[PDB]
């Protein structure tokens, strides 16, 4: 409800270290460079809960 | 390569900075001051000359208000600069500096033809360091707070344009706060001991009178380069102690603080209570120092205040959704918090408030420096270049034409 | 809260693929940009064979547009009737090189200088000689003010009442 | 009573003196390299933090 239009964070997990990475969005970086950049939220320290409790 | 081998040059209030473009932090920095020995004469930069005692040093700030004052002295630092440091022929390197919001004209005009002439640069830019900082938070619209070693100024940004109606040029700053541990070395009664003056700073407890040796190979130094010496020790000892209530001051309350065991040149150390957060309340309101009935100065949240609401109303909104804090005297403690605690009484809630998340001490003093590295990085700037064929064209009157 | 980065060694595994493959020089070439009308000579770290082209990145040269008058609209068409053509052509001016941000170019508008006037009479000032232009070749000043009065007294509201009235509000 | 007492006081004020912003009225306007410029600046400001 806060209404940042560029503050849009999703969760995922990765394909080789499969796991929940928390809210995280792609980005690109210097050079050409893709970069994810997890983001930092009031569930930080709780990023595992799954099956939507 | 959309960067080219650009340099950024950033000076503030208390010290001098400066860095390749793009890159992390300024390279160097060093004090502002140059210690003089008059008889071209014997200059004295950077600590190994200036800190390090000598004879007769008159030491000279070429700056002042944010103004340009030894246009000797500034060449003189830059080529110190060069030389002592980069080793680099900047005429094959575009360079730019940040400017005051009040550099007059003619000094900026003055400014860019000796760069241009002498320096040979190839290309030259400015623009206000206000700016800089708010591009280094990556904001458009905001207020920005700087307490330099010389004023404690607030200074509002629109779509990264100043209001120039919003320059608050407050005295207080480090230099306040140098003052401030004089009285408190007046009412507890410590002379200034400078380190110079001691061979060897003997075994002494708290209360213990102090006990030194002096190396007798001293030549005897000026008023000027000794007490700046000892401002710079005053500084040192301030950050040792820096602090501020983050309430209601109260006496006894700051007393409970246990009295900070601090040491001095000669090897003296007593322990420091209460006045460390009796002093600072002063800076959130000058009315209340006791003893120093300050009223010209505005409190900190009357500065908010008067900031806000001297601004018009549409854009407040935006504005408050960041604040900003440079300067070398922003190293106090209790800074931000009780800077939003008196924010949150004093400002309404009417309007949403969100400052800026930014504390360590890279971020809080050289936030200027990254924002002009910033700028130098972005691949569009280039159109906004000066070459320096437009000067030799336009003289230095293309400032004018080019620069509003 | 940190950002890994992308990773393409990860272990010594790739012996091969690079004796087939030669590493495309770089340079660090000259070049100029449009963009600048002056055309100075800078410097890219080109990969060699991306010599000449065209600088890409100047293709953003869109700007602001402010119309002119020479003698008569001034006086037949735009014929002011409070502005000076000084004034006129000083808002012109300060709107081309400012891209229309209005409360820019008042707060950069000699007030003084030229006859005083709020922003908003710049804006309806502008308003008139821009529609008049428009219409002769082929924007609510009053109610704006309106709104924008009744804004500021509602900011300035003392907070104690703003707090009685948002009372009233909710307990509805 | 208090529907009473509310519609008074906020008559009185809110006929023409509470609240009550219509709006502000919009109307067009080109763009330049700014846009470009910002966004340039805030993608790789962010980038640099």
């Amino acid at each position: 409800g806060l209404g940042d239009v560029r503050y849009r964070y999703c969760l995922t997990t990765l394909t080789v270290p499969q796991r929940c990475i928390g809210f995280a969005r792609r980005r690109v970086g210097r050079g050409g460079r893709v970069l994810l950049d997890r983001a930092h939220s009031d569930y930080d320290s709780v990023f595992h809960h799954l099956d939507l409790e | 390569g959309d960067e080219v081998g650009a340099l950024v040059f950033d000076i503030g209030s208390y010290t001098v900075r400066a860095g390749y473009a793009g890159e992390d932090c300024p390279k160097v920095d060093f004090p502002t001051a140059i210690g003089m020995v008059v008889e071209g004469p014997t200059y004295y930069i950077d600590t190994n000359a200036l800190r390090v005692p000598r004879e007769n040093m008159e030491a000279i700030s070429p700056l002042k208000n944010g103004m340009v004052e030894d246009w000797d002295s500034f060449q003189a630092i830059l080529d110190h600069t060069y030389k002592m440091h980069v080793k680099s022929e900047a005429s094959l390197h575009p360079v730019l500096m940040s400017e005051a919001p009040w550099n007059t004209r003619a000094k900026r005009e003055k400014l860019t033809e000796l760069m241009f002439e002498h320096y040979n640069i190839p290309a030259f830019f400015l623009c206000k360091t206000a700016v800089l900082t708010a591009f280094a938070n990556g904001r458009s619209t905001g207020l920005i707070l700087d307490s330099g070693a010389t004023h404690t100024t607030a200074i509002p940004v629109h779509d990264g344009y100043v209001l120039q109606q919003g320059i608050v040029k407050s005295p207080l700053a480090g230099d306040f706060i140098t003052m401030q541990c004089r009285e408190l070395f007046q009412e507890m009664n410590i002379e200034l001991v400078p380190p110079y003056m001691i061979a060897s700073k003997e075994a002494v407890r708290e209360g213990s009178p102090a006990n030194w040796k002096r190396k007798e190979k001293l030549p005897q130094v000026t008023r000027s380069w000794h007490n700046y010496m000892c401002n710079c020790v005053i500084q040192d000892f301030q950050a040792s102690v820096l602090q501020v209530s983050d309430s209601t001051y109260d006496e006894q309350v700051a007393a409970q603080m246990p009295t900070v065991h601090y040491e001095f040149p000669n090897g003296y150390n007593c322990d420091f209570g209460a006045e460390r957060l009796k002093i600072p309340e002063g800076l959130f309101d000058p009315s209340n120092v006791k003893g120093l009935s300050g009223n010209t100065m505005l409190g900190v949240s009357h500065v908010v205040t008067t900031s806000v609401g001297m601004c018009d109303i549409d854009i407040r909104p935006g504005l408050y959704g960041s604040v900003i804090v440079a300067g070398g005297n922003t190293l106090i403690q209790s800074f931000t918090d009780r800077l939003n605690r008196e924010l949150s009484q004093k400002t309404p809630p009417s309007m949403r408030l969100k400052l800026i998340a930014n504390n360590t001490t890279v971020e809080r003093r050289f936030s200027s420096w990254i924002g002009g590295s910033i700028l130098a990085s972005l691949g569009t700037f280039q159109q906004m270049w000066i070459s320096k064929q437009e000067y030799e064209e336009g003289g230095k009157q293309c400032v004018e034409r080019k620069c509003p | 809260p940190l950002l890994p980065s992308d990773t393409g060694q990860g272990y010594r595994t790739v012996k091969a693929k690079l004796g087939s493959k030669k590493v495309r020089p770089w340079k660090w070439m000259p070049f100029t940009n449009p963009a600048r009308k002056d055309g100075a000579m800078f410097f890219h770290w080109r990969r060699a064979a991306e010599e000449g082209k065209d600088y890409p990145f100047a293709r953003f040269n869109k700007t602001v547009q402010v119309p002119v008058y020479s003698e008569q609209e001034y006086q037949l068409y735009l014929h002011d009737d409070a502005w000076t053509k000084a004034e006129t052509d000083h808002l012109f001016d300060l709107s081309r090189r400012f891209d229309l941000r209005f409360v820019v170019i008042h707060d950069r508008y000699d007030h003084q200088q030229f006859k005083k006037r709020s922003v908003e009479d710049l804006k309806e000032r502008y308003y008139h000689i821009c529609a008049k232009l428009a219409n002769v070749r082929a924007f609510d000043a009053g109610h704006e003010r309106r709104r924008k009065e009744q804004l500021e007294r509602l900011y300035n509201r003392t907070p104690e009442q703003v707090a009685e009235e948002e009372y009233l509000l909710q307990e509805l | 009573n208090q529907v009473h007492q509310r519609i008074a006081e906020l008559r009185k004020a809110g006929l023409w003196s509470q609240r009550r912003l219509p709006k502000l009225q919009e109307a067009p306007r080109p763009k330049s390299h700014w846009d470009y410029l910002l966004e340039e600046m805030q993608w790789m400001a962010t980038d640099f933090a």
